[PDB]
């Protein structure tokens, strides 16, 4: 079985460099080009470059030339993509992909790494502030504001309350910190018979908040 | 770079429908074209290569056709697991380029949003910031306009929006809009309102509160 | 040394197609294989290619689309080895396919002919170790 396994998520300051690795297994590493493709949040796919490990020949998209370096280590069947002078627009999921081929017809990206999230930010690790969004049907929620980096998880009543829960994708504030809301609709008649608690976990900062939301 | 024009950018369809997605190329690439499927949080998956060949293990309901500058991905009978984003990609020279993507979403009946407005908490105000949240709950289609008004003054530039993915049970969307003001500005005004325009509402719906 | 299904000869690796492609499509395929359409610069290389293609029209990396005849890797054509069929290249327009002939192939006796680039001939990729 062919597998491409990438290094873990990276948080990088602007101006720094990131190096992402892509460990290939299950095939002859030198027989196929390794390609790097990135995807900014909510955007499409962008090819960055290719290395052929047999020859070490590389090809880069012009917009990254002088800024991207792709290398390959035949001894560990691992390819690397180093992107320097990072800027906010380099925040993306970076994929490696094998350029397979059917002999004499065409090429294709048949096996992909799992992706590596690279966040370029001048922010530092910060746990959220959690504020109540106070209420036949009543909506209540929690605003999970000013945290970094992604992600936070939100449950309600320790996971007992799942139906009608909507936890929204985070938005990036101009401060560089993320903010998101999680809401749940419940019967108005339940407000005096059931406590509602949003369970917020921000692992990067070891922040756990159990915020009671009352009328 | 070769230009890849994929159409449409978004498509609503029902399980069992035929779906066709087109990819127009700015120059002749013979059959050197691949199609991919991508689901949220996942790497793209190869569907079709050499324009018309079904990749190993991919269901035969997927088929590709075309050559040269005009290509089509067809899903003969849309399956529930097929709602995803689709990309074409050329393999002609360098740089490889992708189409901009076609997002296939689930068709359902129109559902008007339930709208809720939340004032900033006293807890947050203590920190000198005010966030006003407007919730649009379980609506369809996704298109929706939220307008913030502060004492009937139309706000612009101080709100951010976020939309959930289609609900796995009812195929609706929900939307959260946050209006951000300084604490000082929040206290200079009384009436905060979010006006919601949506196909399921005969007229825009306004939810508001008076600071207090 | 050379990848599986490639053939080594005099510090080059060669891949012989078993299917046909228009010249540009073959040129693209070799490029995406980290290679180029074969560039023939000696009798020894010519005979080696002949042995492997047999009596089959086969594209090489020689074309006159930039103006003069050029090899795809920049090797100089005029000072280099040439093995054209008699009275080739002729830029024939009588084939009915439109246009002249701008792409060189090995013919079934090994000597070269310029032909219409859209013909789906076999091809040879070459990469240098
Ligand atoms: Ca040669
Ligand atoms: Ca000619
Ligand atoms: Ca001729």
């Amino acid at each position: 079985e062919v597998q491409l396994v990438q290094s873990g998520a990276e948080v990088k300051k602007p101006g720094s460099s990131v190096k992402v690795s892509c460990k290939a297994s299950g095939y002859t590493f030198t027989n196929y080009g390794i390609n790097w493709v990135r995807q900014a949040p909510g955007q499409g796919l962008e090819w960055m470059g290719e290395i052929f490990p047999r020859s070490d020949n590389t090809f880069y998209a012009q917009k990254f030339q002088g800024r991207v370096t792709i290398t390959a280590d035949k001894s560990t069947s691992t390819a690397y993509m180093e992107l320097s002078s990072l800027r906010s627009e380099d925040t993306a999921v970076y994929y490696c992909a094998r350029k397979g081929r059917d002999y004499g017809t065409s090429h294709y990206f048949d096996y992909w790494g799992q992706g590596t999230t690279v966040t370029v930010s001048s922010a530092s690790t910060k746990g959220p502030s959690v504020f109540p969004l106070a209420p036949g049907t009543a909506a209540l929620g929690c605003l999970v504001k000013d945290y970094f980096p992604e992600p936070v998880t939100v449950s309600w009543n320790s996971g007992a309350l799942t139906s009608g829960v909507h936890t929204f994708p985070a938005v990036l504030q101009s401060s560089g910190l993320y903010s998101l809301s999680s809401v749940v609709t419940v019967p108005s008649s339940s407000l005096g018979t059931q406590t509602y608690i949003c369970n917020v976990n921000h692992k990067p900062s070891n922040t756990k908040v159990d915020k009671k939301v009352e009328p | 770079d070769i230009q890849m024009t994929q159409s449409p950018s978004s498509l609503s369809a029902s399980v069992g429908d035929r779906v066709t997605i087109t990819c127009r190329i700015s120059e002749n690439i013979y059959s050197n074209l691949a199609w991919y499927q991508q689901k949220p949080g996942k790497a793209p998956k190869l569907l079709i290569y050499a324009a018309i060949n079904l990749a190993d293990g991919v269901p035969s309901r997927f088929s590709g056709s075309g050559s040269g500058t005009d290509f089509t991905l067809t899903i003969s009978s849309l399956q529930p697991e097929d709602f995803a984003t689709y990309y074409c990609q050329h393999f002609w020279g360098t740089p490889f380029t992708f189409g901009q993507g076609t997002k296939l979403e689930i068709k359902r009946t129109v559902a008007a949003p339930s709208v809720f407005i939340f004032p900033p908490s006293d807890e947050q105000l203590k920190s000198g910031t005010a966030s006003v949240v407007c919730l649009l709950n379980n609506f369809y289609p996704r298109e929706a306009k939220v307008q913030w008004k502060v004492d009937n003054a139309l706000q612009s530039g101080n709100s951010q929006e976020s939309v959930t993915e289609q609900d796995s049970k009812d195929s609706t969307y929900s939307l959260s809009s946050t209006l951000t003001l300084s604490k000082a500005d929040y206290e200079k005004h009384k009436v905060y309102a979010c006006e919601v325009t949506h196909q399921g509402l005969s007229s825009p719906v306004t939810k508001s509160f008076n600071r207090g | 040394g050379c990848p599986v299904n490639w053939v080594e000869h005099e510090r080059s690796c060669y891949w012989f197609s078993r299917s046909g492609k228009a010249w540009a499509d073959a040129d693209n395929y070799c490029r995406l294989e980290d290679a180029h359409l074969v560039v023939v610069t000696s009798w020894e290389e010519q005979k080696f290619v002949q042995h492997h293609i047999g009596p089959v029209n086969t594209w090489m990396g020689l074309h006159d689309q930039n103006g003069p005849w050029k090899w795809v890797d920049g090797t100089d054509y005029e000072t280099g080895f040439k093995n054209w069929r008699p009275e080739q290249p002729d830029d024939w327009y009588g084939h009915g396919l439109g246009g002249g002939e701008d792409c060189a192939h090995f013919t079934d006796d090994g000597r070269w002919n310029d032909d219409v680039c859209q013909r789906p001939y076999r091809w040879v990729c070459e990469t240098e170790l």
